[PDB]
């Protein structure tokens, strides 16, 4: 029944930390771990001393932001041997997240989640957090994905990544280490959650009203519409209730498994209706990943809505959509949307500026025109590429400079299987 | 003296080195008990490791001419020389970042493996 | 990535060296005794950097300069076994620093390394401030960076690298001194600033309006610009963090490491500020060639990249909209085959005496210019063959020459083949 979580780099930590915040806010939890009140039990572990504790592992090869979890409002409801911490960082490198640094870590991390997996009966699989750019979120998140494909195989595995973004970018080399590891994660993952950085920011300064966002501005707005997608496992909604049905609904293709989310309505803190807010959900300006589905076909698309909600307010404006757009799909794929319902309001953060909306949606939509994100990606990594820039940093830190050629031919032949199936 | 081998000065050892050098090119093949950096090999361990550079690499080479003017007959004492010298030889005379140090550091250790009967 | 180990060798070495930790101290609110009197947590909160009392190891075959730093303003804060010295100086002979009478002393200062390394929660690296035109600074430290890179090699080797200049010291033999350390930083360093005394001297006696610029006067300029650089390492900050990260977002290619500084305003010793700078002034004295501490036009160049560094309070809105202009407004400058090449920080503790400032760290190819001047002085005299036998004696051969300055014009011409590639 259960779920494991993994947070990976200061992305993954971080937006972990946003997102448990609001799972213990939607689950009436405390920060000391106590609950004056099953299907939420799919995250939480508990003890005997009636504590909820989170089925989830922290991993970052550098304390200071894993520091902050155990020194913070969430110290007590972690388990100090679930949040590990290195010295050295991986330095934007993925050569280093991968070979030089997280070899030396990669024992003790997959050792401490053998402990919450012998916890835990009917194991389901894995949700990883983790950015792209990052040292630690690609390389580590991809060599960890790898073992966790042995030791754990014959299990699920789903992805949140963290698309790069100039904005709020730390590195040159982002590219390189988002094809890095999106080649090498490729195979080892069943579904992978994209987010574009530079939507979150775009979305923040429209709908939330703020000039310059910080990163615990995007993460909470991050952490919403990861906690939509979740909802479903941990409330035992009708839809999407186990790692499964993520491939079953979204994936008709091993490959091709990168949904496109998005997320409405974005209320600033200073009520739309239910054919309001799915007309939204086909508004590009409330996407999570930057891109135009109108210019690609759609493989599936789930609608996720959950507060008050009548079922048939739902049917119209399906019927809407359905007939007063056109939303092109695919002659091999079921025309029909699916859809479910989780009728408790969406939790926002005391404080929080997004508001609390009496009702609210995420469409969950395997279009092709996210391919255009990795059509952005593999161009900046080509420019660099060209000239051998920046190679040298992760040729000397154990990598083969082939494998450079080899991710982005797995990221051109990528490219040319979204191509295929929308034509 | 030869004792200036050892000497504080780098330039005198310097000039020992070429001397002993000058000596295995230009002394006996049958050799003169003068000739005795063999039942002492701790002495050019020491000299390969010199703490100057270019008075090294000066080392090395007159090793290396030492190390060659011993193929005459009898030296079957080059099981000794190996364990003494290559360890010096490896750690930092493969080591060096200097072109010349390091190609003689190789040549010694070849005409000490060639001494051995296998490698 | 937490602890810096900071080395200063040579005269220059010492002089900037100890005028950078006055500056510093004084920003992270330290008093000569070595006590804090601050007022803030954004001051202490990586103290832990530089800090320990200075994580600092002084070293020079001059004696005299033992002296010289202790009767300073913070000179009583440094640990007194962290002093090496020496008891004769080099007089302007790399070969003496390098091989002779600079490497008999080169083990005693690894020993003191070594201890300030050895209680180290996660060393980053080290920091070597020097001169290049000198005996010491140049021979003995690219023979310290050598013999730490081959006893450190997992750590990250950052100089502060100053150029010799005619304006500045008139002996002839610099030129020989500074070509064969710079054919030593390009193999063993991973980042250098260049600080050229010409950009120094035309700076304070031009835009500074002083007749006779002094050391202490050039060494004002440097000081404020290595507080400016190493911002981001010494306050909480997301970018550019720790140095192999920077390094990381700054070396494209391993030998084309020489950063091109420059930082505004440009103040005088001590004068008064009363007009403080907008943000669009400050970004506007990136182009100007008048604020680089090297003496090279970044227009006859192009950036590989470009890290920004805005101290004080102001608009992040404001500086963000004006580094996207004056990129895109001068497009041809930057190199289009990387891709966000430029990166900018904000820290919100202005510098000492100033309300904002901006400093510019940049990897332009312009900076072939300074090793042309280098080399043509260099050739001028290595083929006239003058004062060869001041280094050939100390043990060096004619053919080390031949090669430092072959090495130094392939790193010229690297640099010309980047400013004329394409991305097509
Ligand atoms: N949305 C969001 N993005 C983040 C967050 N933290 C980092 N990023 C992005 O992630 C990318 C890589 O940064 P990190 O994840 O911190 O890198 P890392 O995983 O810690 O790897 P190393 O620091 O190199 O060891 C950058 O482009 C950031 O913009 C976050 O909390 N929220
Ligand atoms: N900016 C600056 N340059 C200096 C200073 N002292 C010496 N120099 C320069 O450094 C070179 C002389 O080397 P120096 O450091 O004095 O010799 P060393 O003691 O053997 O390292 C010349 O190019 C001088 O112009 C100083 O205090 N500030
Ligand atoms: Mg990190
Ligand atoms: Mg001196």
């Amino acid at each position: 029944r259960e779920c494991i979580s993994i947070h990976v780099g200061q992305a993954g930590v971080q937006i972990g930390n946003a997102c448990w915040e609001l799972y213990c806010l939607e689950h009436g939890i405390q920060p000391d771990g106590q609950m004056p009140s099953d299907s939420f039990n799919t995250f939480f572990s508990e003890t005997g001393a009636g504590k909820h504790v989170p089925r989830a592992v922290f991993v970052d090869l550098e304390p200071t932001v894993i520091d902050e979890v155990r020194t913070g409002t969430y110290r007590q409801l972690f388990h100090p041997e679930q949040l590990i911490t290195g010295k050295e960082d991986a330095a934007n490198n993925y050569a280093r997240g991968h070979y030089t640094i997280g070899k030396e870590i990669i024992d003790l991390v997959l050792d401490r989640i053998r402990k919450l997996a012998d916890q835990c009966t009917g194991l389901q699989g894995f949700s990883v957090f983790h950015s792209f750019g990052g040292g630690t979120g690609s390389g580590f998140t991809s060599l960890l994905m790898e073992r966790l494909s042995v030791d754990y195989g014959k299990k699920s595995k789903l992805e949140f990544s963290i698309y790069p973004a100039p904005q709020v970018s730390t590195a040159v080399v982002e590219p390189y280490n988002s094809i890095l590891t999106t080649h090498t994660t490729l195979e080892h993952s069943d579904c992978a959650f994209m987010v574009d950085n530079e939507a979150i920011y775009d979305i923040c300064r429209r709908n939330l009203d703020i000039e310059r966002p910080t990163y615990t501005n995007l993460n909470r707005l991050i952490g919403q519409i990861v906690s939509s997608i979740t909802a479903s496992l941990r409330f035992d909604g009708a839809l999407n209730v186990d790692l499964t049905e993520f491939q079953t609904n979204l994936v008709p293709y091993p490959r091709a498994h990168f949904p496109l989310a998005t997320y409405a309505p974005v209320i600033s803190a200073e009520q739309l209706s239910v054919a309001e807010i799915t007309n939204a959900c086909f508004e590009p300006a409330n996407q999570m990943v930057k891109c135009d589905p109108r210019h690609g076909k759609y493989m599936a698309c789930c609608l996720l809505y959950r507060g008050d909600v009548v079922p048939k307010d739902v049917n119209a404006a399906i019927a809407t959509i359905k007939t007063k757009r056109t939303i092109q799909f695919v002659d091999w794929c079921p025309t029909g949307f699916k859809v479910g319902i989780n009728y408790e309001p969406p939790t926002v953060v005391p404080g929080g500026d997004l508001a609390k909306v009496q009702r609210a949606v995420c469409m969950l939509s395997n279009t092709t025109a996210i391919a255009e994100a990795w059509a952005r990606l593999d161009h900046k990594f080509d420019l660099m590429y060209a000239k051998r820039a920046f190679v040298h940093w992760y040729v000397g830190e154990g990598m083969e400079e082939g494998e450079f050629s080899e991710a982005r031919e797995d990221m051109a032949a990528l490219e040319k299987d979204y191509e295929e199936v929308g034509v | 003296l030869e004792q200036r081998a050892s000497h504080k000065v780098w330039k005198a050892r310097l000039n020992a080195y070429q001397e002993l050098n000058n000596l295995f090119t230009k002394s006996s093949v049958i050799p003169n008990d003068v000739a005795n950096y063999w039942l002492d090999p701790e002495l050019f361990a020491s000299y390969i490791v010199d703490s100057n550079v270019v008075a090294q690499e000066n080392a090395i080479i007159a090793l290396h001419t030492l190390l060659e003017y011993i193929s005459q007959v009898p030296n079957v004492s080059t099981s000794k020389l190996r364990l003494q010298w290559i360890p010096p030889l490896v750690e930092k005379g493969l080591s060096s970042s200097r072109a010349a140090t390091k190609a003689k550091a190789t040549d010694c250790i070849m005409l000490l493996t060639q001494s051995d009967t296998s490698i | 990535m937490r602890e810096i180990v900071h080395i200063q060798a040579g005269q220059c070495g010492n002089q900037i060296g100890a005028k950078f930790w006055e500056v510093i101290s004084d920003e992270h609110g330290i008093d000569p005794t070595g006590s804090y009197h601050g007022d803030s947590d954004l001051q202490l909160e990586r103290i832990n950097v530089y800090y320990n009392v200075p994580r600092a190891i002084l070293v020079d075959l001059e004696p005299g300069t033992m002296d010289s730093v202790r009767s300073g303003p913070f000179g009583q804060i440094f640990r007194p076994d962290n002093f090496v010295f020496g008891q004769s100086g080099a007089g302007n002979n790399w070969a003496k620093g390098h091989y002779t009478e600079g490497a008999e002393l080169v083990d005693s200062v690894l020993d003191v390394v070594r201890k300030e390394s050895e209680s180290c929660d996660c060393l980053q690296g080290f920091q070597l401030t020097h001169s290049l035109g000198g005996g010491t600074g140049s021979g003995m430290g690219t023979l310290l960076i050598s013999k730490i890179r081959e006893e450190y090699p997992d750590r990250i080797m950052n100089t502060f690298s100053v150029v010799p200049s005619p304006k500045v010291s008139d002996t002839v033999v610099e030129p020989y001194n500074a070509t064969l350390s710079v054919h030593q930083l390009v193999e063993n360093t991973d980042e250098t600033y260049c600080i050229d005394n010409e950009a120094l001297y035309d700076i304070c006696f031009r835009t500074l309006k002083l007749t006779t610029p002094t050391y202490g006067d050039l060494n004002h300029l440097v000081s404020a610009t290595m507080s400016g650089v190493t911002t981001c390492l010494r306050f909480p900050g997301q970018l550019n963090a720790d140095l192999r990260k920077l390094a990381v977002n700054m070396v494209p290619f391993p030998r084309l490491h020489f950063f091109m500084p420059g930082f505004a305003p440009l103040t005088s010793r001590g004068s008064q500020q009363y007009r403080a700078l907008t943000v669009p002034e400050l970004t506007q004295q990136m182009f100007d060639a008048k604020n680089m501490m090297a003496a090279c036009d970044p227009r006859h160049g192009r950036y590989l990249t470009v890290a920004a560094v805005f101290r004080g309070r102001m608009s992040m809105k404001e500086v963000d909209e004006q580094m996207l202009n004056v990129q895109n407004k001068n497009s041809s400058y930057f190199v289009e085959w990387i891709p966000n090449n430029v990166k900018t920080a904000v820290c919100d503790i202005p510098p000492r005496g100033l309300k904002m400032s901006a400093t510019f760290i940049g990897n332009s190819t312009a900076i072939q210019e300074l090793f042309k001047r280098i080399s043509e002085q260099f050739t001028a005299m290595f083929r006239r063959k003058a004062f060869l036998h001041w280094y050939t004696g100390e043990g060096m051969d004619e053919m080390e020459f031949t090669e430092a300055e072959s090495n130094m014009n392939d790193l010229v011409s690297e640099y010309q083949q980047y400013q004329d590639a394409t991305a097509d």
